[PDB]
RNA sequence: AGAACUGGCGAUGCGGGAUGAACCGAACGUAGAGUUAAGGUGCCGGAAUACACGCUCAUCAGACCAAAAGGUGUUAGUUCAUCUAGACAGCCGGACGGUGGCCAUGGAAGUCGGAAUCCGCUAAGGAGUGUGUAACAACUCACCGGCCGAAUGAACUA
RNA sequence: AGCGAAACCACAGCCAAGGGACGGGCUUGGCAGAAUCAGCGGGGGCUUGUGGCAGUCAAGCGGCGACAUUGCUCAUACCGAAGCAGAAUUCGGUAAGCGUCUACUGAU
């Protein structure tokens, strides 16, 4: 007794178990004999509609089922335990988000593909914002005065707590409406973006930060080569 | 609920004529206290069975007591037009009250009252909840014809709501008649 | 006070400026009172506490049961 | 189980040294000095490298091995407190009545004084701990900023201003006058 | 309660049961010596504040049947789930398309309400568990993923 | 001043509890003044708060079955919650406060 009591809100959906995990470590074996040319993807960030973009907007393409962990076993991380010939070597050079590629499309369609494709996306933590923005220094709006405060809609009282105490900056509500008596420098270029400070950036809608995946490695079933024509 | 209400204390009265004539003729500590337990049982009972009409009796209380106290007997303003198409605003402006001034289409739900004098006599302001029926547009309809004074009607020309004009003067004349 | 005037002070002034603090602060002190209460409150408080709360798991227990069935199917 | 040794590790930053005997702590760091008193837990210290302090209770059971972790957390306020240093903000709001804060140095105890709270004749004095340090906000609203070493003497009077501005028996909701800790954050924060 | 059977008392001292019908041992001439029955060995009270293993903080404990169940009290086990393909927990990210699913209707966009609760890709995502708005919006879990680094979680027995 | 009885008298006649049914003698604790004397007159390991009959279902116990289930039959003060805007108020807890020969005492 005197143990944490357990909390859980009954949902339809429920955990997969192991047994999801063993059709995810056969998915990657059975696509090293069907597809001609493997990619190891370092997308360390994503966007699900945008994700389900570059996904759909090829067919042959495919985006491999699986955890980067399970990857490396499937792959094999052992000479003994490779799949195919020199992909021992491949599968330990990518960690993090389960980034992976698994194609028959030339070399040259990848690489253009990828450097050609870009995306918004919210300043994200660990990364420096590429602008720098003040809030009025009077009544607050939901977009923060970025587009013209005319049209801007004044921010909603419901959420002036979670600026005032998680976001730390010393609001308040006045008829309704949020106000601060400086203008508040949410971030500046150079500055490594705290978890407070791109959450601040995310509620106002601020998308200043760019998205590409990035790709370090290559492989082929026949070629087996472990060129890395990375592009960041 | 009020009618269940005194029935039931109806049958509370017959649970003690009852049960205190049988229980005053014992002559056993059980038989007093089996009959005792019978006695309170049934009251009990009627009350477990009464849980449904008292929730909504404790609703009706906690909000009947908040209405407004409008008096139709003394002066009355009573404000009506297209939805919160400037009126709401208005009131606010006569005397010393609040109405949400956001401008949507039902920016009032219910009734509102503003105190103001004049030649030394009390008058009220009364804001509808709005007129597109509706249950909610039922209370204004009854606030019009129960209430003595003289209705003011809101439209809008050139700033709010660039409403079509048309429209408001058909809708009046569906009121014209009642009013 | 025309109907809502406290659900119009809710918002347009906030319930106060750290309210949420006391509130989540209390929910998690009532794990530990229950078990105190438990503990305590002898006589009829011991017993309608332990009537009420056998009744509070049983019914919880029950309802479980029946999103189990609902979930599956 | 009846765990045969449970030890815990404190790390300790160059910039402070601490004197362990009969348990009574000490911390010497650049913002100062910090004392605690910990015979009545019965935990064994020992220095490893300077750098780690280690704490250790030997057939501890389930209830003192819980006594065990409060000593690190309590050691390691301490040297935060003498490296960063605890600064509490507060913000006295109020809806008509505005609230005075001020200071007053009867018999040399500089008691914290508020005024006109929610209109009381009552003037509530408030007493400052041993090491805390109380400075008004500048240019911020109605805000109050508490800083000190100890975070029992820093946090108690924090809990003290806002607990003596109680509201007597009034609807809370409709009631907004008090004293409120906006913040805890650090002096020297980085 | 009542029919009957067998034992203790009924005529009975002794030690213990702090006193006690019917409880435990023991069936008596007056004496000296030694061992015991039941009871006890901190004092009253004659005898070890003996040893060994565990167990409990009780705000009249413990030594004196209304108790089925309650308790984030404590201690040892029983049956299952996961686990170096990374068990628990703590933070961060994803948390999607049909779709503002169909109907009442100023409005229910997952979250005032009534029947389905379908589908594609996914790394996993409920016509959505709650917070939240006048309705949006926004936050969160259940569901996965990233940093951490081994045992953890669920119900029961005593 | 001088004289001078009667009734009655096993013995004593302090408290809380255990003394099985008799506590006044037994037991566990505390008491008691040697001695004397006047008044007020004083005496002379039960229990509570939630029904009878009939019926479905089941956490479990091993065929029985908890709760859910269907038919009729304080005025005071201090805290916590209440659409408690104010006043007044109910509810819950705490204080149970606050209200509709010998006992005693004078005297040596």
């Amino acid at each position: 007794r005197s143990k944490r009591s357990k909390l859980v809100t009954l949902a339809q959906t429920d955990k997969k178990g192991r047994e999801n995990k063993e059709r995810i470590f056969d998915e990657v074996r059975e696509a090293l004999d069907t597809y001609r040319y493997v990619w190891v993807l370092h997308l360390d960030d994503v966007r699900t509609p945008v994700l389900q973009e570059i996904r759909t907007s090829w067919a042959g393409s495919k985006l491999i089922m699986g955890k980067r962990k399970v990857l490396q076993k499937a792959l094999g991380e052992k000479r003994e335990e490779e799949y195919k010939e020199n992909l021992y070597q491949l599968s330990k050079l990518c960690s993090g988000v389960t980034g992976l590629l698994f194609t028959d499309e030339d070399v040259n369609t990848v690489k253009e593909y990828f450097k050609s494709y870009v995306r918004s996306d919210y300043s994200r933590p660990n990364t420096k914002a590429p602008l720098t923005f003040t809030i009025p220094e009077g009544i607050v709006y939901s977009r923060g005065g970025q587009i013209p405060a005319e049209e801007d809609v004044p921010m909603i009282h419901s959420l002036e707590p979670t600026m005032r105490n998680k976001f730390e900056i010393p609001t308040k509500i006045k008829a309704g409406k949020i106000t601060i008596d400086s203008p508040y420098l949410v971030c500046t270029e150079g500055e490594k973006l705290d978890v407070r400070q791109a959450l601040i950036l995310k509620q106002f809608g601020i998308a200043a930060s760019e998205f590409k995946v990035k790709v370090s490695a290559y492989y082929d079933n026949d070629s087996s080569t472990v060129e890395s024509t990375n592009i960041n | 609920s009020l009618a269940a209400i005194s029935r039931a204390k109806s049958l509370v009265e017959q649970v003690a004529r009852d049960y205190v004539r049988l229980l005053k003729f014992g002559q056993s500590l059980f038989q007093c206290k089996q009959l005792k337990r019978a006695a309170l049982g049934r009251m009990a009972t009627i009350v477990k069975k009464l849980r449904d009409p008292l929730a909504y009796l404790e609703q009706v209380r906690q909000h009947i007591g908040r209405l407004p106290s409008i008096d139709p007997n003394t002066r009355t303003l009573l404000i009506c037009g297209y939805p919160n198409v400037g009126k709401s605003s208005f009131l606010r402006c006569i005397t010393k009250s609040d109405v949400d001034v956001q401008p949507y289409a039902f920016t009032t739900k219910s009734l509102y009252v503003g105190h103001f004098d004049y030649k030394y006599l009390r008058f009220q302001a009364i804001d509808t909840p709005g007129i597109l029926m509706n249950n909610i547009e039922m209370q204004s309809i009854y606030a019009i014809a129960h209430l003595r004074s003289c209705v003011l009607y809101f439209m809008d020309l050139s700033e709010q709501c660039g409403f079509t004009i048309e429209a408001q003067v058909k809708l009046f004349h569906s009121i014209k008649p009642l009013f | 006070p025309q109907n809502d005037y406290i659900e119009r002070h809710i918002k347009q002034h906030g319930k106060r400026l750290d309210h949420e603090e006391r509130k989540r602060k209390r929910e998690a002190r009532e794990s530990h009172k229950i078990s105190e209460r438990a503990q305590k409150l002898t006589g009829w408080k011991g017993k309608q506490f332990a009537k009420k709360r056998y009744a509070e798991k049983v019914s919880m227990r029950k309802k479980i049961k029946a999103h189990e069935q609902s979930k599956v199917k | 189980m009846k765990y045969i040794q449970t030890e815990q590790q404190i790390e300790v930053p160059e910039g402070v040294t601490v004197s362990i005997k009969s348990r009574i702590v000490k911390v010497v760091g650049p913002r100062g000095t910090l004392t605690k008193n910990l015979k009545h837990i019965d935990v064994t210290f020992t220095k490893v490298n300077n750098q780690l302090i280690k704490v250790a209770v030997h057939n501890g059971g389930r209830k003192h091995v819980a006594a065990l972790r409060t000593v690190k957390s309590l050691v390691d306020n301490m040297i935060t407190g003498v490296t960063k240093g605890y600064k509490y903000k507060m913000r006295y709001v109020y809806a008509h009545f505005p609230i005075n804060v001020n200071i007053v140095e009867k018999d040399g105890a500089k008691f914290i004084e508020v005024r006109n709270f929610l209109g009381d004749k009552k003037i509530r004095n408030v007493p400052v701990r041993d090491g805390v340090t109380i400075e008004f906000s500048t240019n911020v609203k109605d805000e109050i900023v508490l800083s000190g070493n100890s975070v029992e003497d820093v946090s108690q009077n924090a809990a003290d201003l806002q607990q003596i501005c109680r509201v007597r028996n009034k609807d809370i909701r409709k009631f907004l006058d008090g004293i409120y800790v906006s913040h805890k954050g650090f002096i020297t924060e980085d």
